[PDB]
């Protein structure tokens, strides 16, 4: 077997203005045998989305740990957390388990509600910080993702363009995988409405 | 010597109750009020504020009503201090159910472990217990609303209307006249409000002598919306229910 | 072969009172005058720097501290209680909101820390409650400006305005009938030095009084000009050469 | 009485409490011993009073050696004698091992003087009674200490404690000012047990035994030795002639 | 509880009885002493007696060597004095270590503090009675002198003095003090403030000192000693050629 | 060891004459092959007459004086001023117990007043050994021969600089993980004299 | 009053002893009577054990401790088990770790240190058990006393029990006799009855009651307990 | 990465450039290299990304709780040995390269660490994947009465050298000029010399190609 590429997993952020989205695939598998078509590998805790691929059993301890810790943080100050705070939550959680055998690459996504600024930030296996904005890839596929990327995303979109976007250089990077198939997702978000967008795409 | 400075105070009585527990019912008497009006489609919750000065600030009402989940709130009768220690472990407890079952804990059960808690330092260790009693208002899908209040011995009891703190049993004889089988939260309101206004120390009533919280179904989701009412808020209130003295 | 001892020193009286913190409540009227106002646009801490012998310096002594460099505290009571107390509440605060987060702590917060070491204390024997009470004046982001005391048993309560140590009442009621609705930070400065004139008697000096302000951060205060990488202090103590200015100006 | 009869947790307005007052009686109420300084040298002798016909000479002795090189003898009660030079002697161990040098007489002080400073500023561990001379020849000189029960102590030409110890001092502060020093190794032990009889006087009621000891440089050459045989019979006799009493 | 003569808790008069009794019996081993600062170096002068011809006075001593650059006076009774100059001297050698950087006395000072205050609240452990001055010749603020007292109490100095005669010598700091309008004295050479504080000392105690009766130390740039017997002679002497 | 190739100059030795000892090093750290420092402090201080020179692995080495440092510091404080030998027990015992994950080869070199110079030789796995003069590092093995007969008990100060400087600039010149500057520090009673000469200067003299 | 100073074992007095001390010595003598010689080659013990009744019958009182040591008490049975239990260990570990048979003035010292410890702390106690330990090694036999108190004696013979007195005046006279009958079991197992008879002023002495115990020269050690004393009678 | 160490007679430049890599392709133009311990005593890492960060931070606080707790400037060789005492229990299990400056009333100080466990002190030192082109400027250019524009031309032509032969370096460079005497000066993208890995041009997507199999909404909530 295999350490992170058992189920696979892939995920893909971008910026835009007054925007970002964030997709994923919905892959299961077992070996190179795809089982499901649903799975589920971004979470999110209010207005900050986390999406975390690799290992599944690894996604799911870490998405309930900052469950944890975000609850009980927003329940002593009376609000939600922040993109920006919650990065810095991330990047000390997983360098308390880079000691421990976990096998995860996180990316953070947000917008903050009372700064007014898209965010988006990186993290990997190491678990270390990467502040960019422009686009962050994760994943199985990450090689074949920032090639990707970097030629076809271009800065500031409105959603739509945005979504034009990250829905083709999905679609496209996966269709030369088979750990990557079996149906995906598409989250489009503004801080005030999220639009999920179903693509319909390859299997083996 | 080391029993030669001990007193043996956390020992039962020759009338068979325990000196530091008694002593402790009678600092919940000395505190704010702290009344619990359950209806069948919300919790209204009050707890009185005490020694309110100009230069307090009235920007606060968080500060005897805490949040020990998103669905489970207290108000505290008692000290700001004794609270704190078992409120933080409160809202540990909470996400110990949620991470585990992923679900929302019972009201009964986390009402157990504080009692529990409570019970044990006077059993062992050499300990004071603390001085706090909570009135607990959640919600559950098993049970619908639940009250329950918990006290310094370690007891706990449920109750559907229930007073704490100064002129309890006189705040207990108005209620249970104006009691009634049928329910809504807007009259629950008024209710909690005439009340509060006959058990005060003081004359009168004002908005600021009150901290006020209601869980009514849903405002900005599909149910269970805990909104704690700020000073100002709780002034309009008043006039509202046509207490406007 | 020791260290079997855990009977409480803090016990309930037939008044359900405790003993210690009664005690302790008379240590904190036997300080010196300590005071604060919230000016919504800051918070002013002053306090009266005085010392045990003539050939001692309260130049030398310090009754503010940092706590973290955006916070700022002081206290009416004894000197040893408040020197270990800062100590410990400096300690929690590097390790559990800036190896677990980076942002510095909210006030708040950092509040509900000191009040849960002073308590814990209170609660087990073998220690005895710290014998001080503290206003910690503080600014964070998303709170704004703030200030909260915390009393000796380890209750707290938010004021935009108090006071402390001799003539509790009496400095408080004084703020109360000179201050009102939202007025400047100087303008509190200046209020606050007459404040502190009116409690202290046979000393009106700057090397004997010690006014800080939360009101600003500058990059002269970040200790480097360059492109910021924190937020650095947006503590200040204003000089002794600056206190005395204030006080021919009043 | 004032609480600090039997504390040693709190402080006493005489300096020290109570118990450590009555545990420097007891090392007066032990049998004398002293301890000489010289050029070259030191020299120890104790009193053992004989009672009974039953005793056996030289195994109840009260003086103990540390290492090779370190001679202790003390006054007063005997188990915390025992357990005094039974700590003094695992901390030299200690050092022996960690520095590979023997120990120094000014290190050998320290190691037992936080020892015995520390079970005074503890209620719950018993002070010592017994008064402990010690010293003997190293790298840096020859040393001779005294240690107490409060902690004291400090660097002497001559130390007694015991019975007689005030009229042993008297004699000993004469003869070490009259010579420079009470001159040399061989000098000292008549002199020694001069001391020893006059000391007797105090304690005419019951026998004793001479028993001395030394550890000298130039006369036992490094090592610590009891004084006996042909020179410990022929120092009695000294005496005998010059004191008839 | 219930119990302030067994154990030590928080007075409502607000006075604790064991750290005023602490205040009090210091004095038991017949001390007076003072350190001021000079310009360059801070000395200080210590008294000595000598109860019996049974001893030797140079084993006798109040300044404990810390460090190579750090001095303390203790003002205590010896087995409370010597109790905390073992605890320092390691914490001192521990710090040096782990922090690349000689200790400074406020830092010393501040921490033997806070376990004094540690050991005030514990029920089962007592406080030292110890009044500890630190000193040294820091060249990161220069000259230096903090105090402590058993309470957890410590301040910053001009110059100060220990012992009953406290008052006595400080009049005699006040008066030069308010008359030069500085803190320090400016005397160029260590050797002329050992002689001058040597003056103040014979003024305020009122008797003539001996060799056998002063021990002093001195602090100077990166290092610290105890002066010698012979050395404090030459002190006495030259003070009897100025009149 | 601990982490990777750290190496030093090598050539390391202590020294006693008429009156004291004088020590001598070249100090030069590579790491591989890349040259991490051109000069540094292999003689290194842990009491004020009681210094030593480091060989082996730098980095083992540097943990093992830094505890040195610590316990002489301490013992100074308490138990007064420490022998050579003293010294000598401590590096042992680390290098005893830690030879199963570090390389430390200490030559503890001391002046004493009342004893003269003292030259202590501490193998890898920790030993303490008494010797009139020593050699250590690898490269000693080269002017085993040459130290030998030109070691005498008695010289002169400006003579055992020489023989030093001779001796090490032998080994500098055989040997490749070694160059840099000569340090040198003098233990005697005219105090702590610390030598450098550069380069050009021990290679023609 | 009293009970300040008998309610703490962290404590002293004026005397220059504290009152529990004063009371555990008083237990020993609260011990039934036995008397242990010696001439410095052979050791006896010889010890008059009352048992309760007519219905009881005798549980021992001597214990092999080794086949070359014991002990017989004289005190509390509860304590004399603890101090026998360490006596035990401390015998096995002297044969294994340095093939000795342990001298009495080393094990002596040892038991005084835990007795000591026990005065070092609230709910530990002296034993209030006293002990005479004899033992046959290369230095020859030896009879030691050991006190709860810590201290610790040699002596050519002694008792402990009430009514020590009375042998041990017979023994400072017999002593210079004994001393010298060196090499005989027999001669000093007859001394041994004649001296516990001196003892005895309000107790019988029979067959049943004694009990005689020996190691020595070329006895390890061995009991005669029972029947097996009548022929010393 | 080029990570670099530069003294001058009135202060001390440490200079770093900021490009993080996921094989040839450039993740990050910017990341920090250049660390802040506190306003004065900076810190250059290289290496693993994760490992030098977290290492920096903690001993960033033990050094920030160290200024308070003695009301005195923090010393260098403070969080010197408090770096030297991590790698050493960690036993290299820490793989931090790091370039220790700071600058405090002692003088200017400049050091590096490596992850094997040793220190040394130098004039100038240099560390990272570009280390040997940058050190053999460094060593060659320093002289004696060096000056400030002096070290940030120095400091510069370092950075670049490493860019230029190590082509794993580029993208923006960061300088920190730490003086003494004057209030110390972050530079965040002093230079912008290099840039982003290749594009073609992209435009915009028919709308008859790209296609959805389903969509709903859904929002956002907080109680």
């Amino acid at each position: 077997s295999d350490p992170s590429s058992i189920n696979g997993g892939i995920v893909v952020a971008m910026t835009g203005k007054d925007c970002v989205a964030i997709a994923c695939d919905l892959r299961l598998g077992s070996q190179s045998l795809g089982v499901s078509n649903k799975f589920e590998k971004i979470f999110h805790y209010g207005h900050v989305f986390l999406g975390i691929t690799g290992l599944a059993t690894d996604v799911t301890t870490l998405n309930e740990m900052f469950r944890y810790k975000t609850n009980l943080y927003k329940l002593k100050e009376e609000r939600a957390i922040e993109p920006e705070t919650f990065t810095q939550l991330v990047s000390s959680s997983l360098y308390e388990r880079r000691f421990g055998p976990y096998f995860v690459g996180p990316v953070v996504a947000g917008i903050n509600s009372k700064s007014g600024k898209p965010f988006i930030a990186g993290f990997d296996l190491i678990g270390c910080i990467d502040e960019a904005k422009d686009f962050i890839v994760s994943g199985t596929a990450s090689d074949q993702l920032f090639g990707m990327c970097e030629s076809l995303y271009e800065p500031n979109l409105e959603p739509e363009d945005l979504f034009e976007t990250i829905s083709q250089a999905l679609l496209n990077a996966a269709d030369r995988d088979a750990l990557s198939g079996w149906g995906a997702v598409v989250y489009i978000i503004k801080k005030d409405e999220v639009v999920k967008r179903y693509l319909k795409m390859r299997q083996d | 010597g080391s029993r030669r400075y001990d007193s043996r105070t956390t020992i039962f009585s020759p009338e068979g109750r325990l000196y530091q527990v008694e002593y402790a019912l009678e600092s919940i008497s000395h505190a704010g009020t702290a009344i619990g009006i359950m209806a069948s489609d919300g919790i209204v919750l009050a707890a009185e504020r005490k020694v309110t000065s100009t230069l307090l600030e009235q920007d606060t009402s968080t500060e005897k009503l805490y949040k020990l989940n998103d669905k489970i709130a207290v108000a505290v009768a008692g000290l700001t201090a004794d609270a704190e220690i078992l409120i933080n472990t409160a809202r540990i407890h909470a996400q110990n159910y949620l991470k585990t079952y992923n679900e929302d804990i019972p009201v009964e059960i986390l009402v157990r472990r504080l009692s529990d808690i409570k019970q044990g330092y006077t059993q062992h260790g050499g300990l004071r217990p603390f001085g706090v009693s909570f009135i607990y208002a959640g919600y559950d899908d098993r049970y619908g609303y639940q009250l329950y209040t918990s006290n310094p011995s370690g007891n706990y009891t449920g109750w559907k209307a229930i007073s704490v703190g100064a002129n309890t049993s006189a705040a207990q004889t108005l209620l249970q006249m104006d009691y009634k089988d049928d329910m809504k939260v807007d009259d629950a309101i008024e209710l909690a409000l005439k009340t509060l206004s006959k058990t005060t120390d003081s004359s009168a009533l004002t908005y600021d002598r009150l901290e006020f919280a209601t869980i009514r179904k849903g405002a900005n989701d599909g149910e269970v919306y805990q909104k704690i009412f700020k000073p100002q808020e709780i002034k309009d209130i008043l006039v509202k229910t046509g207490i406007t003295k | 072969m020791t260290d079997r001892y855990s009977f409480s020193l803090t016990t309930f009286s037939p008044s359900g009172k405790l003993g210690q913190i009664d005690y302790a409540l008379t240590a904190v009227k036997q300080g010196v005058t300590s005071l604060g106002i919230k000016a919504t646009n800051g918070v002013v801490i002053a306090t009266e720097k005085k010392s045990s012998s003539p050939l001692a310096m309260s130049e030398t002594l310090s009754k503010v501290s940092l706590l973290t460099p955006d916070i700022g505290a002081v206290y009416s009571g004894m000197g040893p209680d408040y020197r270990v107390l800062v100590d410990k509440s400096r300690k929690v605060a590097h390790t559990s909101y800036k190896r677990i987060y980076g942002e510095y702590p909210p006030t708040k917060l950092l509040v509900s820390e000191v009040a849960k070491i002073m308590q814990e204390a209170t609660q087990s024997g073998g220690v005895r409650p710290f014998g001080v009470s503290l206003l910690i004046a503080g600014h964070d982001e998303f709170n704004g400006f703030s200030l909260y005391q915390v009393d000796p048993s380890g209750s707290y309560f938010p004021w935009k305005a108090t006071a402390i140590g001799k003539g509790s009442v009496a400095a408080k009621t004084f703020l109360e009938k000179r201050w009102n609705d939202e007025l400047e930070l100087e303008d509190a400065i200046h209020i606050a030095l007459l404040t502190l004139k009116e409690s202290v008697e046979g000393e009106f000096n700057g090397d004997t009084i010690e006014l800080a302000i939360i009101g600003d951060e500058n990059p002269d205060l970040l200790g480097y000009t360059g492109i910021p990488t924190d937020k650095g202090p947006r503590f200040r103590k204003l000089t002794s050469q600056e206190i005395n200015d204030r006080l021919e100006a009043l | 009485g004032t609480g600090y009869d039997l504390s040693n947790s709190v402080f006493s307005p005489d300096g020290r409490n109570f118990q450590v007052e009555y545990a420097v009686k007891a090392v007066e109420n032990g049998t004398t011993s002293i301890g000489i300084k010289c050029n070259d040298g030191v020299v120890f002798a104790v009193e053992k009073l004989i009672t009974s016909k039953l005793l056996v000479p030289q195994k109840n002795v009260k003086i103990q050696v540390v290492d090779r090189h370190i001679g202790c003898v003390y006054s007063g009660l005997i188990p915390d004698g025992r357990h005094l030079v039974n700590r003094g002697r695992e901390e030299a161990a200690s050092f022996k091992k960690l520095y590979k040098t023997p120990i120094p007489i000014p290190a050998f002080a320290d190691r037992l003087g936080q020892y015995v400073q520390a079970h005074t500023l503890y209620n719950s561990v018993r002070p010592f009674g017994v008064s402990t001379i010690f010293g003997g020849v190293d790298k840096n000189g020859a040393h001779l200490y005294m240690l107490e029960p409060s902690g004291s102590y400090w660097g002497y030409k001559g130390a007694a404690t015991g019975k007689g110890r005030q009229s042993a001092k008297a004699e000993l502060e004469k003869l070490v000012d009259h010579h420079p020093e009470g001159l040399s190794a061989r000098e000292a032990v008549k002199q020694a047990a001069k001391i020893i009889y006059l000391a007797h006087e105090d304690n005419k009621e019951k026998d004793f035994e001479l028993e001395i000891s030394w550890c000298s440089l130039s006369e036992t050459n490094g090592l610590h030795k009891f004084v006996k045989g042909d020179l410990l019979q022929e120092a009695i006799d000294f005496a005998q002639k010059e004191i008839n009493g | 509880a219930g119990y302030d003569r067994h154990i030590t808790i928080f007075s409502p008069e607000g006075r604790l009885y064991q750290v005023e009794y602490a205040f009090k019996a210091t004095n038991q081993t017949n001390i007076n002493s003072l350190a001021v600062r000079g310009k360059d170096c801070t000395v200080v002068i210590s008294q000595k007696k000598v109860p019996d011809k049974l001893l030797d006075p140079t084993t006798v001593s109040y300044i404990f060597c810390i460090s190579r650059t750090i001095g303390m006076v203790v003002n205590g009774p010896i087995p409370d004095a010597r109790n905390a100059a073992l605890r320092a001297k390691a914490e001192a050698a521990e710090f040096r270590y782990k922090y690349g950087y000689d200790m400074p006395c406020d830092v010393l000072a501040k921490r033997m503090a806070n376990l004094s205050q540690i050991y005030t609240q514990r029920a089962y452990m007592r406080p030292l009675g110890v009044i500890l001055t630190f000193v040294s010749v820091d060249e990161e603020l220069g000259p230096s002198i903090y105090k402590t007292d058993p309470a957890g109490y410590y301040v910053g100095y001009k110059a100060t003095a220990t012992g009953p005669k406290q008052q006595e010598i400080t009049t005699n700091l006040e008066n030069h003090f308010k008359k030069s309008k500085i803190d320090h004295i400016n005397e160029e050479s260590w050797e002329k403030v050992v002689e001058f504080a040597i003056t103040h000392m014979i003024d305020a105690l009122g008797t003539e000192f001996s060799k056998n009766d002063l021990e002093v130390g001195v602090a100077t740039k990166d290092k610290f000693f105890t002066l010698s017997a012979e050395n404090i002679e030459e002190r006495l002497v030259a003070i009897a050629e100025q009149d | 060891l601990k982490k990777g190739e750290v190496s030093l100059g090598t050539s390391i030795m202590a020294v006693t004459f008429k009156d004291g000892v004088i020590l001598g090093a070249d100090s030069r750290t590579t790491t591989g092959a890349y040259i991490a420092n051109r000069v540094t402090d292999k003689l290194t201080r842990v009491h004020d007459k009681i210094w030593c020179c480091r060989s082996g692995s730098a980095a083992d080495t540097q943990a093992i004086a830094d505890i040195v440092q610590y316990h002489l510091e301490l013992y100074t404080s308490q138990y007064g001023t420490p022998s050579t030998e003293t010294a000598a027990s401590v590096f042992k015992e680390l290098c005893y117990e830690n030879k199963d994950n570090l390389t430390a080869g200490i030559i503890v070199a001391g002046y004493d007043d009342k004893n003269k110079g003292e030259v202590y030789t501490i193998p890898l796995g920790g030993s303490v050994h008494k010797l009139p003069y020593a050699i250590a590092g690898s490269g000693s093995t080269f002017i085993y021969g040459y130290c030998d007969k030109n070691f005498r008990e008695n010289m002169s100060k400006e003579e055992t600089v020489d023989f030093i400087k001779h001796s090490l600039s032998q080994a500098i010149k055989w040997d490749g993980s070694s160059g840099g500057v000569i340090r040198m520090v003098v233990l005697t009673a005219a105090g702590v004299e610390r030598l450098i000469f550069y380069p050009d200067e021990y290679e023609q003299l | 009053f009293r009970n300040n100073y008998d309610g703490d074992t962290v404590t002293f007095s004026p005397t220059g002893r504290l009152f529990q001390v004063e009371y555990a010595l008083e237990a020993i003598k609260q011990g039934s009577v036995t008397v242990g010689l010696r001439s410095n080659t052979h050791a006896v013990l010889v010890a008059l054990k009352r048992n309760a009744d007519e219905l009881s019958s005798y549980q021992k009182k001597i214990i092999k401790c080794d086949e070359h040591m014991g002990l017989s008490l004289a005190g509390l049975a509860p304590d004399a088990r603890v101090l026998s239990n360490y006596l035990r260990q401390q015998c096995n570990y002297s044969s294994l770790v340095f093939n000795r048979k342990l001298a009495v003035e080393r094990a002596g010292h040892l038991l005084c240190d835990k007795a000591q410890k026990n005065t070092q702390s609230y709910g530990g106690r002296p034993y209030g058990v006293g002990l005479l330990i004899i033992g046959y090694d290369k230095s020859g036999a030896h009879l030691l006393e050991f006190q709860p108190s810590g201290n610790v004696t040699e002596l050519y013979g002694t008792a402990i029990g009430a009514r020590s007195q009375g042998a041990k005046t017979y023994l400072e006279r017999t002593l210079d006799t004994f001393i010298k009958i060196d090499g005989n079991p027999d001669e000093l197992i007859k001394a041994g009855v004649e001296a516990i008879s001196q003892s005895l002023r309000d107790e019988s002495l029979t067959v049943d009651n004694l009990s005689i115990a020996i190691v020595g020269k070329d006895t390890p050690f061995t009991i005669y307990d029972g029947e097996a004393v009548a022929k010393y009678i | 990465t080029t990570i670099v160490g530069v003294k001058f007679n009135n202060g001390v430049v440490i200079a770093a450039d900021t490009r993080s890599t996921q094989g040839p392709i450039v993740a990050d133009k910017n990341c920090a290299k250049l660390h802040r311990i506190s306003p004065k005593i900076w810190c250059a890492g290289a290496g693993t990304a994760a490992d030098t960060e977290a290492v920096t931070q903690l001993i960033g606080s033990n050094i920030e709780l160290h200024s308070l707790y003695t009301s005195r400037e923090p010393r260098v060789v403070s969080a010197l040995q408090m770096l030297k005492q991590h790698l050493f229990k960690y036993q290299g299990h820490i793989g931090a390269y790091l370039i220790v400056a700071g600058v405090d009333p002692t003088g200017s100080h400049l050091f590096s660490i490596h992850a094997h466990g040793s220190t040394d002190v130098g004039y100038y030192l240099s560390l990272g994947s570009g280390s040997l082109a940058a050190m053999a400027v460094l060593e060659s250019h320093w002289k004696q009465d060096l000056t400030k524009e002096e070290a940030i031309k120095l400091a510069s032509d370092a950075i670049q050298a490493g860019i230029w032969n190590d082509l794993g370096s580029g993208s923006n460079v960061d300088v920190c000029v730490m003086e003494i005497g004057k209030d110390a000066e972050y530079l965040r993208n002093y230079l912008t010399p290099n840039v982003r890995e290749e594009k073609q041009k992209s435009y915009k997507f028919p709308r008859g190609t790209t296609a959805v199999l389903k969509e709903s909404i859904v929002n956002i909530c907080d109680i």
